[PDB]
């Protein structure tokens, strides 16, 4: 197990 | 050790599929310029000498994109720094308020790291 996705800028993450 | 021909340095690179530039490490010369990038996060590709920054603990003043490690985006403006644990940290002023955010957290997009590529740019 990691941490979450943190940003991949490929696609919006819509904070 | 001291210092090493890139293979061991934290630098900042360019994530493929026309991405911003993130924190990482370089983890081998993959070849032909191509040098191979554990991104702090975890994750690791290939990117060209070109698209690295090896010389980048952010300028105070920078425009930078905020990132809380869970995903949480934002940009802002690194006005402080810190050490804490060992490790890098920057005040940004982001949304009118000073936030401690850390060296992966505080992250290049590509319109920004540019003007750092001029100079930093290993290629």
């Amino acid at each position: 197990r990691a941490h979450s996705s943190h940003l991949k800028s490929k696609k919006g993450q819509s904070t | 050790g001291h210092m090493n021909s890139f293979v061991g340095l934290r630098v900042v690179a360019k994530w493929s599929s026309n991405g911003y530039f993130y924190s990482g490490k370089i983890t081998r010369d993959v070849g032909a310029g191509k040098y191979k990038l554990l991104f702090d996060d975890g994750y690791e590709c290939d990117v060209l000498g070109k698209d690295i920054l090896l010389c980048d603990p952010i300028p105070l003043d920078t425009e930078v994109t905020a990132l809380s490690e869970d995903e949480y985006f934002s940009a802002g403006v690194v006005k402080g720094h810190r050490k804490e644990s060992g490790e890098l940290y920057y005040s940004i002023e982001k949304e009118g308020q000073r936030k401690w955010y850390k060296r992966m957290a505080v992250i290049l997009s590509l319109e920004q790291g540019n003007r750092l590529r001029e100079q930093y740019g290993l290629g």
